[PDB]
């Protein structure tokens, strides 16, 4: 059975060259958009509604994520040559901001559900706790990001360049697989369920009314849900496929390994677009923000 | 040289019975973040690579004979 | 006299045209490559312990 032999890794130049351009462009767009949103929200103190605070926190999270992007792009280029301390700090910041962004999208969905379906009831008054809810979300993100800080370091290998991986000891692979449950449960499935429920009932109540602007609201809700799905679902599906392959549920082969690695990298590139796109989908699609930005040009 | 998002075991199957007359060098990696098992990879004189079972006493004998 | 806890991997290169002496190269957790004396039994003990690991 001499067929067995090491599966040598393969690297391409085209992906290296193009990924840097993509990351830089996304960095520029995200920085500009978040700066605009923060400026618009902070410049005027009138009309500081709950959604204003939610959008401010989302913009801050996206700004930090974009600020962290360039080091990650350099790492993708040449591997993590930047030591251990920076690996820990940057991984912490990236994961914290990602978790906070997702949970803030979920919170905005909850707020819209409370403000539309339950408009007439007495429960809606529970939407004036933006401060404590946002603090709780940030604290939960920091709590969830701990494993990255505790078990991350550079790993030196012969086949591959150094990477800012996790080092949990002899059984590190299994523990990494177990820790992957958190990003895919508190990061994809739970927020997805909450968003689907809230927006489904919002659509149900909107379709039955006779308001003038109902159709535009329905289209905006569809756009938000589809953007979230397109941005995140592919990466999560590929990660689940990788977990199953490591668990031997699906047959493992060198060609499959290369395909899944390429898919992981591509889906990470795609999902990075969320930081850049958020300012457009949530904030700039509103009349108030546009009017305020036009005013501030004075 | 190359960048990989995640690390995997360098071997899938486990072969035994390599002739030292063909082996050029041997590499041994303890179980670390890369993988959950000890891996022995032998590079032959013709450029081919092979994977050896750590539990095989023959593999240990070959390694010590190399040393 | 490299401690076990710092050794990540060991590579043994047999004699060849480019080198007439057996070489033992230890890659440490910190990424630095060190040369070990093949005649030292400590290297063999390290290899045996790693294999039993």
């Amino acid at each position: 059975l001499l067929d067995a032999a090491p599966c040598e890794p393969e690297s391409l130049e085209i992906n290296k060259y193009f990924v840097v351009i993509i990351y830089a462009l996304v960095f520029l767009l995200s920085l500009l958009g978040n700066s605009l949103v923060m400026l618009v929200i902070l410049y005027s103190r009138v009309g500081r509604s709950v959604t204003d605070v939610y959008l401010l926190n989302l913009a801050l999270a996206d700004l930090l994520f974009a600020l962290t992007l360039p080091i990650w792009a350099a790492s993708k280029v040449n591997g993590w040559i930047f030591g251990t301390f920076l690996c820990k700090v940057v991984s912490l910041l990236k994961e914290v901001n990602f978790y906070s962004g997702i949970l803030l999208l979920a919170c905005i969905s909850v707020d819209r559900y409370l403000a539309i379906v339950h408009a007439t009831r007495t429960l809606t008054q529970k939407r004036y706790l933006v401060k404590f809810i946002c603090l709780s979300i940030w604290g939960l993100s920091l709590l969830l990001a701990l494993p990255v800080l505790l078990f991350r370091r550079t790993v030196y290998s012969s086949n591959v360049s150094p990477a800012c991986y996790e080092d949990m000891g002899n059984n590190t692979a299994n523990w990494r697989m177990l820790l992957r449950i958190l990003p895919q449960s508190f990061g994809f499935i739970v927020p997805l369920l909450i968003m689907l429920f809230c927006y489904g009932f919002t659509l149900r109540t909107l379709f039955k009314a006779h308001m003038g602007q109902k159709h535009r609201a329905m289209r905006v809700i569809f756009a938000v849900v589809l953007i979230f799905l397109l941005c995140w679902l592919p990466y999560n599906l590929v990660l689940l496929a990788d977990t199953l392959m490591r668990t031997q549920v699906i047959q493992e082969t060198c060609e499959r390994r290369n395909h899944i690695d390429r898919a992981l990298d591509a889906t990470e590139i795609l999902g990075i677009l969320h930081s850049c796109l958020n300012p457009l989908i949530y904030a700039f699609i509103g009349q108030k923000f546009r009017h305020g930005l036009l005013k501030i040009l004075a | 040289a190359s960048v990989v998002t995640e690390l995997r075991c360098q071997c899938l199957q486990t072969l035994q019975g390599i002739h030292l007359k063909n082996i050029q060098s041997v590499n041994v990696r303890s179980p670390g973040p890369h993988c959950a098992q000890t891996e022995v990879i032998a590079t032959l004189k013709n450029g081919k690579k092979a994977c050896l079972n750590p539990a095989s006493p023959m593999v240990q004998k070959i390694i010590e004979k190399i040393l």
